This record gives structure tokens, C-alpha cells and sequence, in this order.
């Protein structure tokens, strides 16, 4: 068509291939069957002062030197793949005269790094993080010109230092994306945070060649909930019971019994309806929180389990005993599974082939019976509706 | 009559504060204790704001307790502090201000040591938040303010009569001849360019008295920043918003010092003026922190529209958590100056101080670390002492606390390490206490172990002094701190000892064993077979002691390190164990027409029993669907042993000095792989092992009583039944 637009297959434009979803869901037809899913998660990038902000002439300076020795290292980039000292304006000819000492280079061209560099340094007097002055200001065989920086590898970098640096190059990349909304589709319109992390790579090997640059300088700088209800029909109140939750994303479930009478707008366990652990923290949660056991590792099969008439309720990670004892009955109970917007559960009920590993272990042996030796039928569930 | 109540809300936190009031009488005397219990229980029983605003009142109570009394309603505020903190995990921090008045109580000095308990409760309390009244205005009318802020002045007033007025325009206020409330008219509702200077110092002279209050304080107040409903009858005043103004805390602290300020001049005016009437009191007649915040914001509102005006004119206006782990730093500086002590009744203090520091280390940012190296700083003047002295046991608890800092996460605090060692070669040579030194810093070596070389040399020299010859709990501190190969060939060396069983030696090598442990982090796991044939060496020790249980922890560091093989020849050691008991239950036989004795060889198999729990693998009993049932069938025999009489007891005794329920997972092997599933298909022996349990009521003619094997694992489920109904006491 004539119309103006961009094609969706352009849209692939930030990481993510072009595949197809049912939209939301909350379950996704996995191999060993049915995973619970959800409950899914998701923007235009801004460019930010900084610029407002104005480093000190003294610090620029050095900043001037930091972006020498940075411009020596994109000589070092970029000579040793065929380039040499002396005028010529184009990149395909393999030469450039701003190959070298910054006195040397053009003062116009030179600035494309010395007052993007003071850029930097204007970010960090817009953070509000610390950068003070914590030390004192201070071989290959290149064809043609041949800069000799004092080695940048010294104290390696703080982490504080790479996420803050991170953000700068974000910013800027935002900054650029402002450039080319003057410019339907740009090959980088995206924000740094989302992208491919090979095309992230540059902009982090620019942050930390300029931390390098500042280690060097002696610079430093540091700075809605799924869930899933068993029917009510099956609510157990009876002798001993049992379930395995297999698990897949490593995330913040809170797998465990519950009664009937739950209320959905409560996330699980808040109230008295509630008998759950999450899925991270290892934590068991009722009434609020308290230490329990380890969270389980990605794949990490979750065991409920309840016993009766001596009340109880226990938990196992693979047969790993680790809860909730001395519950009183009151109508319940039902297994209960919940969902951060990522994550994926698996609460299989019965069909003993359908457990393995986690299950004969324990379970089995405890007297504990899985749903399904009493059902037929493929067990119900009920997810909450946004 | 007030014991009784011991027996909406807001009405009831109004009783509390006349409760507090009978305990600012009390702060006759014994029943006034019995009325410091109606407060007390008051408090138990509890909302708790209110409370925390009468202990607020408490809190100035307790500046004014360092009057014992009044330390007594610190007790219960300290109770209720702790209550609360049990609530806590606003004014909170204000109260930790009041926990550092606590500390300057601590600064004015028995009774004292409760006070400082009650106080270590309060601190704790602050610890949760970190995770007769005797105005003193200061003198005004002598300061002087310079001239230029007096035009500055005309401007606050300006806008001072600006808001009287507008305030007045709001409820519909005008101009008029007199003060008719009801005709909603007033005389003075006229602009304020037309008032006489005078008319003006009515408005100015409580201002003039702040600003003077302000340069009596020293405060600073200079040129920086510039400057910046229908309407009614009468003068219109259109008064700039001052109340979107944000004071800095800085700021904040001087608007609640300011209302501090007219809360002492307007509450010793109240206070001459009643001891001119000889009247008695005012509400509002108590110490300025007492006061609920909302009894603060009545002049508040004031002192924030000065200084928010002044913010709005630009001027700078100045006085002139991990914040309290700061002043935990500032208590090492008086932990320097007990260091000063050292060098030769406040150390009673400096004691007490220990205590709080301790307590404090319970609770629980690279000031934190520094305070870690200032605790370094103060175990080295403890060492100074090593080569009251209940104290120094108490900066002892305080140096494991000092470990538990460790635990939380400069080098040269491994230099004293470093001087620890060669008090190791005086070992040689044989200041019990530089081994305790070397004991806390074997607890703070697991703490590495939670996450300068040269001093872990000498470390390895105090292992060569561990092989020069009470030494095996050196050991176990030695392989506290092994938290390398020669050391590898020489654990070969140590597992030919094992083969050699001269114990004690075996004991000197049992922490190169751990350290072995250690070097779990391959070939190591064969070698820890190797060092589980060490366990069989150490079970051949134990065939008839602590430094035995020392080893059973490295029997748990093979825990870490657990292969069925040795359990094969562990399963005929733990038989070993299971006619040893039956030998002694024999014997116990023998009492009947002893046991006591071979308790302590129950003892030790009780930690072979914990090997056993190292073993613990029922996901190959899982696989077995073996041997391991049988193993299971001796650990019943050891149930039955523990289901005989008093020697189950004398064990209880040897715990008292310092299982089963696994091979209830064999049982279900009896009922059977797959099989066992169409057994639970089914819903197959354990219905006749249920009979046999009901024959175990009255043992192997019950398994007669019924293939006679399986009848036989019905009879192991019996016993293993009787042994549940043993299981139902507890």
C-alpha cells in the first residue's frame, strides 16, 4: 500500500524475535502438561539533564586528558585494523587525521570526545553520587601514529561504578534517540535497557574505557498476582493429603493449601485463609512472613502436603523435608498456587505416573494420597480474573 | 482502686496520660510503686502512639532520670519498648534520640546496672527503629539583631498582618468601629502601610524575639537565594505560599527548636504568672519533647512560617539508623578513651556500656566495618589483659558478638593474629586466656567462613605447634580456622593412623581431617571416603570421648561431604552397636535378678547414630525398589533398646553432660517399585503389620501369628508401632 507506515516486521527492531502468543494466559500447554502461566508483564525513552548541571573547568580539563587518553584507546580500536595519521575525511578510506594526540586533532572533531566526555562527568553531577577527587591527577607496535597512555589497568573498576555507568550510557543513547527522532523505523530508537547485549556491549565498553579512563584520572563514582484455587468440591478436610507442585521459573510463587473461603483480592497467606510459602525467600507465609527453608532452584519440584486428624501442614522440595502445624481444621482444604507477573507453576494432582522423583520418596511413604486416585476426571482449577 | 483497671481509643490513651500524670506524683510510696504497676500493666496490655507520646513524657522523665522512680517508669517504658518492638518488627526517631539521652544517662555515671538493662532494652528498641517542670528560655531582648534584617522584619510582618487579615477575609471579616463578634466585623482589618511603627512592633516583637533567639544560638542567617473564594469587603491581602515551602531537616530540627523556643518563653510567662495569681498549672506547661506533636505544631506552625519565609527569601538559615551505628562509632572513641583506662568508677560504665554493645551486636554501611576494626581496637586492649575481670569475660561474649560482626559481611587487626601465634609457641614451651583469644577468633573464622596471608602462616605454625605434642579443643579452634597438597599426602598419612586402630594423636589429626573438610571445595570426595574410613577408625575408638564429638562434627563435615560402600561396613559397625546394646540390655537382664556404665558406650553410638544421620540417602532406598532396611530393622532393635527402661535415661544423662523415624521409609519397602504404586492403586501388608501391632499390644510368635519374612518386616512394623504409641507421650 501507498499509505505511510512501517512494516511489523520492522518491529522486530529492539531483541525480540517474531513468534506468536495466545495473549496473557494463564496456562501454557508445557510437555508434561498444562504449566500455570503469568500473570505477563508489559516506554519511550526520554533524554535527561545532566546537561542543567555544569562540572567545574579544573575537573573538565582533566576530563579533557580522561578523553585524550579514550580517544588513544579508539586509536587502538581502530589503527590496528588499517588506518594511519594525516587528512582524509571518510571511514571507508581508512585514514582519519584524529587518529592521535588531542593538541594534534582538529578542535572541532576533537570535541565529538572531549565535551561528550564532560557529558559524563555533567551526569555525574546529576546523579548526586559521590565523584570526588580521590587521588592525585596523573607496547604495541601501531602502524602510523603511536599514542603511549599510562596503563588504565589499575584498580579495577567498583560494580556501583559499571550500573551507574550503564545508566550514562543510557542517558546518552537516550540523548541520541532524541537525535534521531529529528531523523517508521530507526536501527536504535530503543532504550538501552532493552536491546540486544551484543548491541550493548558498545555502549558498555564506552562507560567502562571511560571509568578506566577516570581509574587512571584517580576519578571514582558510587551512587496482579495470579493465583490458582483448587474447586470447592474437592476440598479435603478429611485424613492425610498430598500434592507435588513442579515448578519451572525461579520466582515468587506461594504454592501451598488454603480454604475455600479465600478471599482473591488478598495476595495468598496475608489473611487467616491461607496456608502458603513462596517460591523464592523459602520463607513459609501466614499472617505474614517467617524464615522456613531454602527457596528451590529453577526446576525445582515443590512437595505440599497436609496431615490430619493430628493437624498439620508440611512442605519438601524434592523430598526434602523442611511448617504450619498445629492448624486448626476449619472448612478447607485446597491446594492453592500463585504467580508473580513472570512466573510459571505446574500443580499436578494425581495420576501417580504423572509424579516421579519428589513424590515416591516422601509422600507415598507418609500414607499421603495424591487427588486423582479419587478422580477420574482431570482435577479443576479455578486462576483469579483481573 | 486503680488495681482494678488493671483487671473511642483516644478517650482511653487521655486515662493513660492521668495515669502518667499519678506517675509524674510518684516520680503511700510503695502504694505509688502499686499505682507505677497500674501504668506498667497498662502498657503491657497495649493505640500505641498515644503511648509512645506519654513516653515521650517518659522519655524527658527518663533525661531527668540521670528520681529513681522516674528510672522505674523507664523500666516499664522499657518493657514497652521492647513490646513495641515486637510491634515494630514518625516520633520513633525521636525516641532513639531519647535511647542517646539514654547514653548521655550512661555519660552521667547498683541500681545504675538495671537502669543500664532497662536502658539495653530501650536501646534495643532503637535497634528495631535502626533496621517540677524547669523552662530555659534563652535571653532575646539583650541580642542584638543587626539592622539591615530589621527591614527584612517590616517584610515577616508585613506578612504576618497579610494572614491576620486574609484569615479574617475568610470567615468574612471587615473593617469597623469595634469588636462586635456577632456583626463579623473587626477595627484593626485595615493595611498595614497604615499602621504607626509601634502598631507594627505589636506584630514584629514576638518575630524580633525569634531572630533574636536565633543569633542568641548563634544561628546563621545571610543573603544567598533571591527573594520571591470571592473576594471581600475591605483590605485584600493576597499573602505568597509560604506553606508549599520544604525545610531541610537541618531546618526542620531548627523550626521544632524555635517552637521550642516559645514553648519555654510562653511556658515561664505562664509560670511567673501563676506564681504571681499563686495559681497552679497549664496544660501545656511541660517539657517541650513531652508534648504530642500536635501540642508542638500549635507554635510549629509558627516557627516553620518564619523559617519557610526566610527560605522563600533565599536566605541561608542554619544552627551553625546507620546515623546511630555512627554513634555506636563515637562509643568506640569512649571505648578509646577506656583504652586510656586500660593504660592504668565511669569503667563500671565502660562495663555496662560492654553489655549494651553486646546487645547491640545482636541486632544485627562500611562504618559498620570501622566500628568492626574499632572492635578489633578493643579486643586488642582486651588482649592486653589476656597474657573486673568478669567484665573482660564480658567483652569476651562481646568479642563472639565481635565474630557475629564479622558474620554481618583494617588489616591490621590480622597482625595481632599474627602476635597470637607465637603466644602459641609458649604452648610449646608448656594464659589460658589468649587461647580463648585464639577460640573467638576461630568463631570469627567461620565468619569467613560465612563468605595478611602470612598471619594464616603463623596460623600454620600453630598447627605445627598442634604437632609438637585440653589441646584438642586448640584442634577443633585450628580447624575452625582452616575455614596445600603436602597437607593432602599428610591426611593419606592420617587415614594409615586410621588404619592404626595412640588416640589422642588421631585426635591431633582430626582437625587436619575438618581442614581436609575444607578442602572439599573431584578427589576430594574419595578422600572423604578415606576420611570416612576415619569415621570407622573413630568407631573403633568408640567400641568402649569429647574430642570423639569434636569429631562428630567432622563426622557432619562428611555430612557435607557425602560412597554406599562405607555404608555397607558402617551398616556392620552400627550392627556392632546393635549387639553391643543388646549385650548391655542383656545385662540389663542380669540387673533384673550395669547398664549404667555402657550408657556412655550408648553415647557414642548415639554418635554413630549421627553418622547414620550423615548417611542421610532415602532416594536410594527409592532406588532399591536394600541392605539399608536391614540397617533399618538394627536401628529398631536400638528403638527397642531405647523402649526397654532406665537406659534410654542414663542417655538423656550424657546429653544432659553436653534416628529411628528414617527406616520408617524402609517399612514401606516391606509393603512392596511399580508395585508399590498399584499398591496405592489398591486404596498391601501393612493392613497385617496393623494386625501385628495390635498383637505388639501384649514378639516374633506374632509374626508366627500370621512368606513368614514379610510376617517378620510386620513384626519390625509392629515394634516400629509400639515405638509410635512410645512416640504418643510426646
Amino acid at each position: 500500500p501507498p499509505p505511510g507506515y512501517a512494516p511489523c516486521h520492522e518491529a522486530v527492531l529492539p531483541r525480540e524475535r517474531l513468534r506468536l502468543e495466545p495473549i496473557k494466559e494463564y496456562r501454557r500447554e508445557g510437555p508434561r502438561g498444562p504449566h500455570l502461566v503469568g500473570p505477563s508483564r508489559c516506554f519511550v525513552p526520554c533524554p535527561v539533564d545532566t546537561v542543567q548541571i555544569v562540572l567545574p573547568p579544573h575537573l573538565e580539563r582533566i576530563r579533557e586528558k580522561l578523553a585524550e587518553n579514550i580517544h588513544e584507546l579508539w586509536a587502538l580500536t581502530r589503527i590496528e585494523q588499517g588506518w594511519t595519521y594525516g587528512p582524509v575525511r571518510d571511514d571507508n578510506k581508512r585514514l582519519h587525521p584524529c587518529l592521535v594526540n588531542f593538541h594534534s586533532l582538529p578542535e572541532p572533531e576533537r570535541n565529538y570526545n572531549l565535551q561528550m566526555s564532560g557529558e559524563t562527568l555533567k551526569t555525574l553531577l546529576a546523579l548526586g553520587c559521590h565523584v570526588g577527587m580521590a587521588d592525585e591527577k596523573a607496547y604495541m607496535m601501531s602502524n602510523g601514529y603511536k599514542p603511549a597512555p599510562l596503563d588504565l589497568s589499575h584498580v579495577r573498576l567498583t560494580p556501583a561504578q559499571t550500573t551507574l555507568v550503564d545508566r550514562l550510557a543510557e542517558n546518552g543513547h537516550n540523548v541520541w534517540a532524541r537525535d534521531r527522532v529529528a531523523q517508521r523505523r530507526n536501527p536504535r530508537l530503543v532504550p538501552y535497557r532493552l536491546l540486544d547485549e551484543a548491541t550493548k556491549r558498545s555502549n558498555r565498553d564506552s562507560l567502562c574505557q571511560a571509568v578506566r579512563t577516570l581509574l587512571g584520572y584517580g576519578y571514582n563514582i558510587e551512587p496482579r498476582v495470579r493465583i490458582f484455587r483448587a474447586e470447592k468440591s474437592y476440598t479435603v478436610q478429611s485424613g492425610r493429603w498430598y500434592f507435588e507442585f513442579e515448578a519451572v521459573t525461579t520466582g515468587e510463587m506461594r504454592v501451598g493449601w488454603a480454604r475455600p473461603e479465600l478471599r482473591p483480592d488478598v495476595e495468598l497467606g496475608a489473611d487467616e485463609l491461607a496456608y502458603v510459602f513462596n517460591g523464592h525467600r523459602g520463607q513459609r507465609w501466614h499472617l505474614g512472613s517467617e524464615p522456613f527453608g531454602r527457596p528451590w532452584q529453577s526446576g525445582d519440584v515443590v512437595g505440599c502436603m497436609i496431615d490430619l486428624t493430628e493437624n498439620t501442614i508440611i512442605f519438601t522440595l524434592n523430598g526434602e523435608v523442611l511448617a504450619f502445624r498445629e492448624i486448626e481444621i476449619g472448612d478447607g482444604f485446597l491446594p492453592v498456587c500463585s504467580l508473580g507477573p513472570g512466573q510459571v507453576g505446574h500443580l499436578n494432582l494425581g495420576q501417580d505416573v504423572s509424579s516421579l522423583r519428589f513424590f515416591a520418596i516422601c509422600g507415598l511413604q507418609e500414607g499421603f494420597e495424591p487427588f486423582a486416585i479419587n478422580m477420574q476426571r482431570p482435577v479443576t482449577t479455578w486462576f483469579s480474573k483481573s | 482502686l486503680a488495681v482494678l483497671p488493671l483487671i473511642p481509643l483516644f478517650a482511653g490513651t487521655e486515662h493513660r496520660a492521668i495515669m502518667v500524670d499519678s506517675m509524674l506524683h510518684t516520680v503511700r510510696g510503695r502504694s505509688l510503686t502499686k499505682a507505677q504497676r497500674d501504668v506498667i500493666e497498662d502498657c503491657l496490655m497495649a493505640r500505641p502512639s498515644m503511648l509512645q507520646h506519654l513516653l515521650r513524657r517518659l522519655v524527658f522523665d527518663v533525661p531527668i532520670l540521670n528520681k529513681m522512680p522516674l528510672k522505674l517508669l523507664t523500666n516499664h517504658y522499657e518493657r514497652c519498648w521492647k513490646y513495641y518492638c515486637l510491634p515494630t518488627g514518625t516520633s520513633e526517631e525521636e525516641l532513639h534520640l531519647t535511647r542517646k539521652l539514654f547514653w548521655g544517662i550512661f555519660d552521667s555515671l547498683y541500681d545504675q546496672e538495671l537502669y543500664r538493662m532497662a536502658m539495653p532494652c530501650l536501646c534495643a528498641i532503637a535497634g528495631a527503629l535502626p533496621p517540677n517542670f524547669d523552662p530555659r528560655p534563652v535571653e532575646t531582648l539583650n541580642v542584638i539583631i543587626p539592622e539591615k534584617l530589621d527591614s527584612f522584619i517590616n517584610k515577616f510582618a508585613e506578612y504576618t498582618h497579610e494572614k491576620w487579615a486574609f484569615d479574617k477575609i475568610q470567615n468574612n471579616w471587615s473593617y469597623g468601629e469595634n469588636v462586635d463578634e456577632e456583626l463579623k466585623t473587626h477595627p484593626m482589618l485595615r493595611p498595614y502601610k497604615t499602621f504607626s511603627e509601634k502598631d507594627k512592633e505589636i506584630y514584629r516583637w514576638p518575630i524580633k524575639e525569634s531572630l533574636k533567639a536565633m543569633i542568641a544560638w548563634e544561628w546563621t542567617i545571610e543573603k544567598a537565594r533571591e527573594g520571591e473564594y470571592d473576594p471581600r469587603e475591605g483590605y485584600n491581602p493576597q499573602p505568597p505560599d509560604l506553606s508549599g515551602v520544604t525545610l531541610s531537616r537541618e531546618l526542620q530540627a531548627m523550626a521544632e527548636q524555635l517552637a521550642e523556643n516559645y514553648h519555654n518563653t510562653w511556658g515561664r510567662k505562664k509560670k511567673q504568672e501563676l506564681e504571681a495569681k499563686g495559681g497552679g498549672t497549664h496544660p501545656l506547661l511541660v517539657p517541650y519533647d513531652t508534648l504530642t506533636a500536635k501540642e508542638k505544631a500549635r507554635d510549629r506552625e509558627k516557627a516553620q512560617e518564619l523559617l519557610k519565609f526566610l527560605q522563600m527569601n533565599g536566605y541561608a538559615v542554619t544552627r551553625g539508623y546507620f546515623l546511630s551505628t555512627p554513634a555506636k562509632v563515637l562509643g568506640s572513641g569512649g571505648h578509646a578513651s577506656n583504652k586510656e583506662k586500660e593504660m592504668i568508677f565511669c569503667k563500671l560504665a565502660a562495663l555496662v556500656r560492654h553489655r549494651v554493645s553486646l546487645f547491640g551486636t545482636d541486632a544485627p554501611l562500611h562504618i559498620l566495618a570501622r566500628s568492626l576494626d574499632a572492635r578489633t581496637v578493643m579486643k586488642s586492649g582486651p588482649e592486653i589483659v589476656k597474657a573486673f575481670f568478669e567484665s573482660a569475660s564480658e567483652d569476651i561474649e562481646k568479642m563472639v558478638e565481635n565474630l557475629r560482626l564479622g558474620k554481618v559481611s583494617t588489616t591490621v587487626a590480622l597482625l595481632p593474629v599474627l602476635t597470637t601465634l607465637f603466644q602459641h609457641i609458649a604452648q610449646h614451651q608448656f594464659l589460658d586466656d589468649v587461647q580463648v583469644s585464639c577460640y573467638r577468633t576461630l568463631c570469627s573464622i567461620y565468619s569467613l567462613g560465612t563468605t595478611v596471608e602470612k598471619l594464616r602462616p603463623a596460623l600454620g605454625e600453630c598447627l605445627a605447634r598442634l604437632a609438637a605434642a585440653a589441646f584438642l579443643e586448640p584442634q577443633l579452634n585450628e580447624y575452625n580456622a582452616c575455614s596445600t597438597l603436602p597437607m593432602l599426602c599428610s591426611y593419606l598419612p592420617r587415614w594409615w593412623e586410621r588404619g592404626p586402630e595412640p588416640a589422642l594423636p588421631a585426635g591431633a589429626p582430626p582437625p587436619c581431617t575438618a581442614v581436609t573438610s575444607d578442602h572439599l571445595n573431584g578427589n576430594i570426595l574419595r578422600i572423604i571416603v578415606n576420611n570416612l574410613g576415619i569415621d570407622e577408625a573413630t568407631w573403633m575408638k568408640r567400641l568402649a570421648v569429647s574430642r570423639a564429638r569434636p569429631e562428630l562434627l567432622h563426622s557432619h563435615f562428611i555430612p557435607t561431604i557425602g560412597k554406599r560402600a562405607g555404608k555397607v561396613v558402617a551398616e556392620e559397625e552400627q550392627l556392632r552397636l546393635e549387639a553391643k546394646a543388646e549385650a548391655e540390655e542383656g545385662e540389663l537382664l542380669v540387673r533384673d535378678e550395669c547398664r549404667d556404665l555402657y550408657a556412655l558406650y550408648p553415647l557414642l553410638i548415639r554418635y554413630v547414630d549421627n553418622n547414620r544421620a550423615h548417611w542421610l540417602p532415602n532416594a536410594n532406598a527409592e532406588e532399591l525398589f536394600v541392605g539399608e532396611i536391614f540397617i533399618y530393622w538394627s536401628k529398631s532393635h536400638n528403638f527397642k533398646r531405647e523402649e526397654q527402661n532406665f537406659v534410654v535415661q542414663n542417655e538423656i544423662n550424657n546429653m544432659s553432660f553436653l534416628m529411628a523415624k528414617a527406616g520408617d521409609a524402609q517399612s514401606g519397602g516391606s509393603d512392596q517399585t511399580k508395585k508399590k504404586r498399584r499398591g496405592d492403586r489398591y486404596s498391601t501388608l501393612k493392613k497385617m503389620l496393623p494386625i501385628g501391632l495390635n498383637m505388639c499390644a501384649p514378639k516374633t510368635r506374632y509374626a508366627l501369628k500370621d512368606v513368614r519374612e514379610f510376617l517378620q518386616n510386620n513384626l519390625h512394623l509392629q515394634g516400629k508401632v509400639e515405638g509410635s504409641p512410645s512416640l504418643r507421650w510426646q
